[PDB]
């Protein structure tokens, strides 16, 4: 479960030596303390039984070496387990950035009553759903489970939709039909729902037809959906409104955030666990694989490229007579091949079906990226020459066909440079994080309420097309999770009361009313005799509630700044022959 | 002939040159340093074959 | 605004997002000090860094005394200079540069008050952030009378 | 029968914060542990677990159980 | 290790002096320094392996071989070119095709020239071409099959990993691999090859005797279970029969990780690509209990720890069975002079050799005095200091060596006797063990299901290992999929005769047409089997049973879920993949600590596994803990759990007695610092608000 | 050689129709065998009776509307297949339902023939506006497991008659999960927890008793090959 | 509606491989039955295996016996796949002795009364003219797989050495399904399971034991109810 971690027998027994000794002497398994020491060193079975009795209800902080942000150290319930490696919950792995290629993670023991109380309340692995960087879920990774859910909530054409165009009395009979094999998981059908099933949020205005008042918001209602969507929704809690759209990765994050906002923590953890189980099961059934026939090179590629080659060699011919300078030939050839690789990328994009495994696991957001499939199937394209140049002859073969010898060499030219750049950037990112944390200390929240009313002007909605109002594209990182200094009246009536953190409903209402800017309170204008007040800083982001007095905002800010330093890894593609520009 | 166990080859192009003694880098260097019989033997072999080589030992 | 927007677009170029309050705290830290100019009545040196709160305090003292206030212009400097020029010499000494900061701490005979975080991690005392605050740690506990009456 | 067995939300709304909850439950856990280790002096000040107790238990689980039941109260000096 | 070219060293480019330019590949590194393989650590690129055909100029430059071309006719003559002479001429590519005659088949031919340019030059204009397409790749990278399809990064990781596979109990050569493993095994010094062409006369496990026709008799002694530098066995098998003829350089005895003179760094397993209940999430691996059951992945490990009977100022040390203040049964398996017998299983705490201190000034404490008076036991000046197996260990002793001062053997000054004991165990593959293939796909074992839970094939064969498909698209190493399909092809023979197909014609002319089941197959590193060949052979596999082929033309197969029992909804890709057991074994990584040794200059716990070292709570850990607002946990983790001598004994006593944890004091490192800055003439004084403070 | 701890089926009831059944520690990896075989047999092998066709007065198969009723035909089909019938005739049997006037027509108002019992008279089948006019006849037939709707040519025989999907299984669903338990210091024991949801007609425990008896017969069919002993209890 | 009870028919395809057909199964029933049968046929079957051995002049498996080209560990690997049938519920001792030059095989091992080696054509080692092999083997009976670690019970006998042993004598099972000829919408499926096992026992009694285990489990489930 979400708050459990496995400790091998030896490590648990060695960590808890004082406690195992105390428990052994108290139960008279051992005569005296020294004999208890001898018996634990011997490692008799009764010692392991006492250990299983003593670890429970005692938090242990699992902690990885980089510990980039405060989710690095997380408390867990320990649990004896055979073998010699820590067992961990795959949901929390992405919080650590902890892959399973090969990775060691330290275990620390809270000793005092205060320490274990803190690990119970504060550092618990289930009370840290939201990453403090921007206030979004980080504890729903996507490598495998999300593929399962995506395959589960998918429209037709994923297979031959047999058993399509029928209605089933309830999800149970639909499942029975599914085992019978007549129905397939991906097929549109009309499904009933027992009372209490809250319907789709867009289903509310529609209802059944009758001459009497009806309340379909909380009674029976048929619905044209898929059995998969029924399974997905019955993973989510009953009170959660039905979801009738494909989940993928973005919408899964959306619904997880909604759950984290409107529900208690325990329900959030249980829902995540159900989602995990169903995701693994249906990813197993998803049948995603890879084979030689899986990656089909587009047929058109060869033809188009030879056409380009003809043009290219023609250019080469008219360069042999001196009619064009070498620099001009290089530039026009680079442009030609950029055009060629864009065209072949589009052709490959059109060619590959939606049912193939790579499409399923790249569209869903499980793992991968469209240019990676581009250079697995289509030709790689232009590759950077050493010290940031562009070769004249790009690679015309994809990894399925197998690169040539010089092509492989000139690809290594960029690969090794990428490795070295990655290493230098992680070093510099660590240094930057240290500097930010060291300047940013001392800034603790030491006052409930500011003394002042001054605020900061922020643009609520920009790029308003003619005859309409359009909200800012990046409104979330700017104005969300901030407290209004003062109220707003636009029609003479108060719309957004003072000192309320902003969410989707209020932002939509204010945009609809047509206001163009807002006066949001923020730490910059904060006038606090001692540090900074809680309301100026607004709501925390890892908790979704007002920032408690005394929280360490400086350390969280510095860590959030520094965490994606390793992730940036962006550099100018080419100097262009000019320095200082 | 019977140097290695049979292994079906999917190669398409014949290779004129065979891979050299893969450990030549260390053994020949120390042979040269010692200047023992082996280094001078290779020196005279190169000289009669016309190949250049340092004829003074280390 | 310029710093917030610039750093935010630099981060967004890759695709990562961070909330602007994280940036704003650091930015307020960088702008904290002010360069004093025309240090006639204030009697201290001209053209050196001074904390904003100290500037406001001394200005209030001098205007109350009747002397005209000494001018000041806000000054922005890097995080490193801001960190080094801090009141707690122990925290700065725990930073990258030790010899110079320790040397001027000794020559100035400045006592490091233990308010803040890093220096209270040096000493081993309780950090004044979270469970270490006075108001959270002074509470006393006892059940109700009805709990004892029941048992 | 778990770390998350007493849900946190009731505790937060009871104590109005989160850090105050940690320190207050910690003080109670210390008191119950001191009582359990009396071993015979029987000081009148010490008070045992108000809620039922298992044969072997951690003091903090009982402290948080008491907080959830709400019979326990705090007061800042 | 032999062929590496360490740029780091005295009078040269040090780690600090490294820049961007030196690490980056150069167009000159072609046949002179492998660009694929290098350590991935901070010293990335500084250290590289010599190319396969590299040779050293006497002045110290590196040469490479190139064929000679004249009037468009490549000749069978070779010249060795250094890094400068290569610039003047224009060098072609070995991959360029050639006609039936020795001339070029195509006027257009890829070429490279000065400055690393790759422009083409059609017709008879070149003079030199690469002699073999594997010139640019070192031995390690040359081993990978289907290298050309892998990304450079994954091939780099696969070259780095292939140098960590431990030898197993029984080694098997790759079913699919480069054709070069034979040379790599043979020229390596591990293997034992004959120096005369004769007839073997006596074959045995320990030694093998041969008789050249001249008359000389030579017996080679095979090392057996002798510890290598990495604590791994070097067991050498024997291949030759009694009366079989021998030729010069022929192979007689395999080495560690070898088979019939062919390199064998691991076993080949049946792999199927499918997510499986999340136990292979994030690239972890699921493998059958068949491997645990049949010792397919099991490796011997021999540890050697020794103790010396030195003479101190009090007196000499004795290696005796009469160790003091011990029970009787602990010294059960010891020998006469206090040495563990050979073949006696040991465990943590077992006594290997019994050593006792000469003496020491013993001032018996009052409690000890009373207790000794009660029990009538005499606490003697001789004190126990015997060698014991470090914590967390197991093994059967295989050998013991004793060296004595008074004997003719020589020893360093002081040490009267020295004793070394070998403890050897057979580590099987278990959970947490790090496994990896050739193409940089690595993972820790996460679960070993029974043989039945494995999704089995149409003929009942369970798949020996499950791997997450999600790895291969992003990792951009589809070479492993190619390898899996070709491994399946190698396992089940194929017959191609008179098919009149293009790939069929290529196979027939190559000679790889009629292949029986099981025989190995070779795909050179840059002349591998085209995907057309794989497709055609998949069409024309030998029927393994009943006349049906279990793998469809697509290269996938019907997988029956072992647990549920129903067939999986769609076919699944399966085949034979070569995996290796890395040396990143879990047993060596595991380490815990209640309380143990403490450092001296600062009283904090010391580091490392060999000395019961507590993990380091770095700066970023305390930053994260502050971010949580957790202050008391920080106080305990800085003062109680280290760096305070008074508090550690108190907390241990309170925990054992059940009393509540006591209030922390001040840390010792702070007093070290205040004393140190007191010795720089800075009167660092700790003061209170009301005058002097209490400490 | 003998099993360390013998299993023992136990029950946990949260509703009269919903139930959970727990198997104690079991031999290693046996949890999936028993769990999935139990699921499939409990879902399919148990016999039962459910409607097989419906006939409305004065409608055509293509004419999906029914005069005099506010509700449509497809929801009526869903409702009728929801209803549970216990029949034993072993052949097709017919049931009638004739109701007029406005109001609500329910399973209670259905008149069953001899030997066929309707178990849940509470279900509301349809609502009438104005004159009800409703006349209806539905065919019931005992059978096993689950079968999808097919055309029998009843529509050709009588235009009003149409096929309908059936639920012959007395149980609605089985969800079985296998977890780990620790016994005599060993974690190699698997606990099976089977959640059985069944209709109001038949109690879940009797249904699984029937399923277990059927599996006992079906696997003891393998005793005929030879007589052999295996460790038990 | 139609009632038809399962019926089993057997056929032999080899001296140790058989195919068993059960026609009247329900739809979607053959796969699960075949899978459960396979799971129990591989997991729990009574068999005999070598649990420990002894060699003269050898104190551990790592060393080598003079005169034989394969190290003792190779002998562990060779005997580990030896297949035996033991009727004694207690451990039994067998003796393997071989002098002179020649191939020591599973044929020449001494069988005690009631314990039989079933693969005499296996080759265990080869001895030289000077060589000499003496060996004691302990055969026990059980089910499943047991590693050497839990089989060690004698400590003072340093000469004794345990070996990981495998008891299950079945090699593999493969089940498939079809559609019956009976005209109905159910389309009852015909489960056909093919079992091939080692030379220890005929597949008939192997599946008899599997059926006994499963029928006992399901009877335990049944009787405890009602
Ligand atoms: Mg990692
Ligand atoms: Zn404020």
């Amino acid at each position: 479960k979400l708050h459990q971690c496995g400790l091998p027998k030896a490590m648990a027994l060695e960590l808890f030596k004082p406690f195992v000794m105390k428990r052994l002497v108290d139960l008279n398994h051992a005569q005296n303390i020294k004999s208890a020491k001898r018996m634990v060193e011997r490692g008799r079975t009764v010692v392991y039984d006492v250990l299983e009795e003593v670890i429970a209800e005692h938090p242990v902080l699992l902690n990885r070496a980089p510990t980039l942000h405060r989710l690095g150290i997380q408390a867990f319930e320990p649990q004896l387990v055979e073998g010699k490696a820590i067992q961990i919950h795959p949901l929390v792995c992405t919080a650590f950035n902890a892959d399973f290629d090969g990775d060691q993670m330290a275990v620390h023991l809270p000793l005092s009553a205060e320490a274990q109380a803190e690990a119970r309340i504060l550092m618990l692995s289930s009370n840290n759903i939201l990453k403090p960087a921007d206030g979004r879920p980080v504890t729903m990774p996507t490598q495998d489970m999300v593929l399962g859910l995506f395959f589960l909530t998918t429209d037709s054409e994923g297979r031959s939709p047999k058993g399509e165009g029928r209605a089933f009395g309830s999800s149970a009979e639909a499942i029975m039909a599914f085992d019978a094999g007549d129905l397939t998981l991906q097929a549109k059908i009309d499904i009933r729902f027992p009372v209490g099933t809250i319907p789709p949020r867009g289903f509310e205005p529609p209802a059944r037809e009758e001459g009497e008042p009806e309340w379909q918001q909380g009674d029976t209602f048929t619905l044209k959906t898929t059995l998969g969507r029924a399974l997905f929704n019955e993973l989510l809690p009953e009170d959660y409104p039905f979801v009738d759209y494909e989940v993928g990765k973005k919408q899964l994050s959306e619904i997880v955030n909604d759950l984290a906002e409107r529900y208690p923590k325990v329900i959030v953890a249980a829902t995540l666990d159900n989602l995990k189980a169903a995701g693994f099961f249906w990813a197993t059934r998803s049948g995603v694989t890879v084979a030689i026939s899986d990656i089909v090179v587009p047929d058109a590629k060869k033809e188009i490229v030879k056409g380009y080659e003809g043009q290219d060699e023609k250019v080469q011919k008219q360069y042999e007579r001196g009619l064009i300078t070498k620099e001009e030939r290089t530039q026009e050839l680079i442009a030609i091949w950029t055009k060629a690789t864009n065209e072949v990328a589009e052709a490959m994009n059109d060619n590959f079906p939606k049912t193939n495994p790579v499409s399923m696991m790249v569209n869903s957001g499980a793992r991968g990226n469209m240019m990676q499939m581009r250079q697995i199937a289509g030709m790689r394209g232009l590759v950077s020459n050493a010290k940031n140049e562009t070769i004249p002859r790009p690679i015309k073969a994809s990894f399925r066909e197998g690169l040539s010898v010089l092509e492989y060499f000139i690809s290594t030219h960029g690969a090794r440079k990428g490795l070295a750049d990655t290493a230098l950037r992680t070093a510099d990112s660590g240094y930057l994080t240290r500097r930010l944390v060291d300047v940013s200390q001392d800034v603790i929240i030491r006052e409930e309420d500011c003394g002042t009313e001054r605020g900061l002007k922020l643009p609520i909605a920009t790029r308003d097309a003619d005859g309409t109002l359009r909200k800012a594209e990046d409104v979330e990182t700017s104005v969300y999770a901030r407290m209004l200094a003062e109220d707003v009246v636009i029609d003479g009536k108060v719309i957004a009361p003072a000192n309320v953190d902003l969410g989707d409903v209020l932002i939509d209402a204010l945009v609809a009313h047509g206001v163009e800017e807002v006066k949001t309170r923020s730490i910059l204008t904060c006038e606090s005799q001692v540090g900074t007040c809680a309301m100026c800083y607004g709501r925390s982001l890892a908790t979704g509630k007002l920032v408690d007095i005394g929280e360490a905002v400086g350390i969280i800010a510095a860590q959030s700044i520094g965490e994606p330093g390793t992730q940036l890894t962006m550099r100018t593609f080419h100097t262009g022959g000019v320095a200082g520009d | 002939a019977s140097t290695a166990p049979l292994r079906i080859s999917f190669a398409k192009i014949k290779e004129p040159l065979e891979v050299p003694n893969l450990l030549a880098l260390q053994t020949e260097s120390f042979d040269w340093l010692l200047g023992n019989d082996a280094w001078k033997a290779r020196v005279e072999s190169a000289l009669e074959s016309g190949q250049d080589v340092p004829t003074k030992s280390g | 605004v310029h710093l917030v927007g610039e750093v935010q677009k630099v981060y967004n170029s890759q695709g990562v997002s961070i909330h602007d309050k994280h940036i704003e705290i650091i930015i307020r830290q960088m702008l904290r000090r002010v360069t004093i100019i025309e240090s006639g009545d204030a009697e201290l040196l001209p053209g050196e860094l001074v904390e904003r709160t100290k500037f406001e305090t001394e200005n209030r003292r001098v205007v109350q005394e009747g002397g005209h206030p000494a001018s000041g212009r806000p000054q922005l400097m890097g995080i490193t200079k801001a960190s080094l020029a801090t009141e707690s010499w122990l925290s700065a000494a725990s930073f990258q540069e030790t010899t110079r900061v320790l040397t001027d701490a000794a020559i100035n005979a400045k006592s490091d008050s233990l308010i803040g975080l890093k220096e209270n991690v040096i000493i081993g005392k309780l950090i004044p952030a979270g469970t270490g605050l006075s108001r959270y740690r002074n509470i006393r506990v006892e059940p109700t009378e009805e709990a004892k009456a029941a048992m | 029968e778990g770390i998350i067995n007493p849900p946190i939300d009731e505790l937060l709304e009871a104590t109005d914060s989160k850090y105050s909850l940690v320190i207050y439950a910690a003080k109670r856990a210390r008191q119950i542990n001191a009582y359990y280790s009396q071993l015979g002096e029987g000081l009148l000040e010490y008070v045992g677990p108000l809620v039922d107790t298992h044969v072997h238990e951690k003091p903090l689980s009982i402290a948080l159980r008491e907080i959830n039941a709400g019979l326990l109260t705090s007061e800042a000096i | 290790h032999k062929r590496r070219l360490n740029a780091l060293g005295p009078g040269g480019l040090s780690r600090e002096r490294a820049g961007f330019e030196v690490r980056d590949v150069h167009p000159s590194h072609y046949g002179r320094m492998c660009p694929i393989e290098t350590p991935e650590g901070p010293n990335i690129g500084l250290i590289g392996s010599l190319a396969s055909y590299g040779r050293i100029n006497p002045f110290g430059f590196i040469e490479t071989p190139y064929r000679k071309v004249v009037e468009g006719q490549v000749t069978d003559d070779v010249d060795y070119l250094t890094a400068d002479e290569e610039d003047r001429f224009v060098i072609a590519q070995a991959n360029a095709a050639l006609g039936d005659d020795m001339r070029f088949a195509e006027a257009r031919v890829l070429v490279r020239r000065r400055g690393g340019e790759v422009d083409y030059v059609p017709g008879d204009d070149v003079d030199y071409m690469d002699v073999s397409p594997r010139q640019m790749v070192s031995v390690a990278t040359a081993m990978i099959p289907f290298l050309e399809h892998d990304d450079a990064n994954r091939a780099l990781m696969g070259a780095n990993m292939m140098r960590q596979a431990v030898p197993l109990i029984k080694s098997e050569s790759p079913l699919v691999g480069t054709g070069m493993e034979y040379r790599s095994a043979a020229d390596a010094g591990d293997v034992v090859k004959a120096e005369k062409a004769g007839v073997v006369q006596e074959v045995s496990a320990d030694y093998i005797t041969t008789t050249n026709d001249d008359g000389t008799y030579i017996t080679y002694r095979l090392a057996k279970f002798s510890r290598s530098n990495q604590g791994t066995s070097v067991n050498q098998k024997v291949i030759v029969a009694e009366g079989d003829r021998i030729i010069e350089g022929q192979v007689l005895a395999d080495g560690p990780a070898t088979e019939n003179g062919e390199m064998a760094l691991g076993k080949n397993l049946l792999v199927a690509f499918m997510p499986w209940e999340g136990h292979n999430y994030e690239d972890a691996i699921i493998l059958s209990q068949r491997l645990v059951q049949d010792d397919v992945l099991s490796s011997i490990h021999i540890e050697e720890h020794e103790v010396d009977a030195r003479d101190t100022k009090l007196g000499p040390e004795e290696i005796t069975r009469d160790i003091p203040n011990v029970s009787e049964e602990v010294l059960a398996d010891l020998d006469e002079r206090g040495i563990i017998r050979i073949g006696a299983e040991v465990v943590a705490g077992d006594i290997l050799v019994g050593k006792v201190t000469p003496k020491g000034e013993t001032e018996l404490t009052p409690e000890e005095r009373l207790l000794r008076a009660i029990f009538g036991e005499k606490a003697r000046e001789v004190r126990d200091t015997s060698l014991k197996v470090p914590h967390g260990e197991i093994g059967k002793v295989i050998g013991v060596r004793v060296f004595d001062r008074e004997e003719g053997d020589e020893l360093p000054p002081g040490v009267n006797q020295l004793v070394r004991v070998y403890v050897a165990q057979k580590r099987k593959i278990t959970d947490g063990d790090k496994l990896a293939g050739r193409h940089g796909n690595k993972g820790v074992i996460s679960k070993i299901n029974p043989i039945e839970d494995m999704p089995f094939l149409e003929d009942g064969t369970p798949v020996d290992i499950i791997l997450n498909p999600l790895a291969v698209p992003s990792r951009m190493n589809p070479g492993q999929v190619l390898e899996i399909h070709l491994g399946w092809l190698a396992s089940r023979g194929w017959d191609v005769s008179g098919l009149a197909e293009e790939w069929a014609q290529r196979l027939q002319v190559i000679g790889a047409d009629k292949v029986e089941p099981g025989t190995n197959v070779a795909t050179p590193v840059f002349d591998g089997a085209r995907e057309d060949e794989l497709a055609g052979l998949l069409q024309h596999t030998i029927p393994n049973r009943d006349g049906e082929r279990m793998v469809l033309p697509s290269g996938k197969a019907r997988l029956f879920d072992g647990r549920s029992g129903e067939p999986f909804p769609e076919p699944i890709s399966v085949g034979y993949m070569y995996i290796l057991k890395l040396h990143h074994l879990v047993d060596d990584k595991l380490h815990a600590r209640s309380t143990g040794p403490y450092s001296m200059i600062t009283q904090q716990p010391l580091g490392g596994k060999a000395q019961f070292g507590g993990q380091r709570f770095g700066e970023m850990e305390v930053w994260a803990l502050e971010a949580y607002g957790a202050a008391y946990a920080l106080q305990e983790l800085l003062t109680i759990k280290s760096d305070d001598v008074t508090g550690r004994v108190k907390v241990y006593e309170a925990i054992v007695k059940g009393e509540n944890i006591p209030e922390p004091g001040i840390p010792e490192s702070f007093k070290v610092l205040i004393k140190e800055m007191q010795s720089l003439c800075l009167n660092v004084e700790v003061l209170s608000s009301d005058g002097m403070s209490i400490e | 050689m003998l099993i360390a701890q013998r299993p023992s089926l136990t029950e946990e009831v949260v509703d009269e129709f919903r139930s959970r059944f727990v198997i104690e520690p079991l031999e290693p990896g046996f949890g999936y065998t028993l769990g999935n075989s139990l699921r499939r047999t409990l879902l399919s092998s148990i016999p039962g009776a459910a409607v097989t066709s419906i006939r409305i007065d004065g409608v055509l198969h293509e004419f999906t509307t029914v005069p005099g009723v506010k509700e449509d035909v497809t929801d009526l089909i869903l409702n009728i297949k929801q209803l549970v019938v216990s029949s034993e005739h072993d052949e097709p049997v017919v049931m009638y339902l004739r109701k007029q006037g406005p109001g609500l027509v329910t399973a209670a108002d259905i008149a069953p023939p001899a030997g066929v019992e309707v178990h849940n008279p509470d279900l509301v089948l349809a609502t009438l506006n104005g004159k009800g006019k409703l006349e209806m006849e539905l065919t019931v037939e005992r059978g096993r497991g689950y079968v999808s709707a097919v055309q029998n040519k009843q529509v050709g025989q009588e235009i009003g008659r149409i096929p309908v999907d059936s639920i012959y299984s007395p149980v609605l669903k089985v969800t079985y999960k296998v977890e780990a338990t620790r016994v005599e210091q060993r974690t190699d024991f698997d606990k099976l927890i089977v959640d059985v949801e069944t209709k109001q007609a038949m109690r879940p425990r009797d249904a699984m008793a029937s399923a277990g008896k059927t599996l006992v017969e079906l696997f003891g069919l393998a005793r005929e090959l030879n007589i052999d002993a295996e460790g038990i209890d």
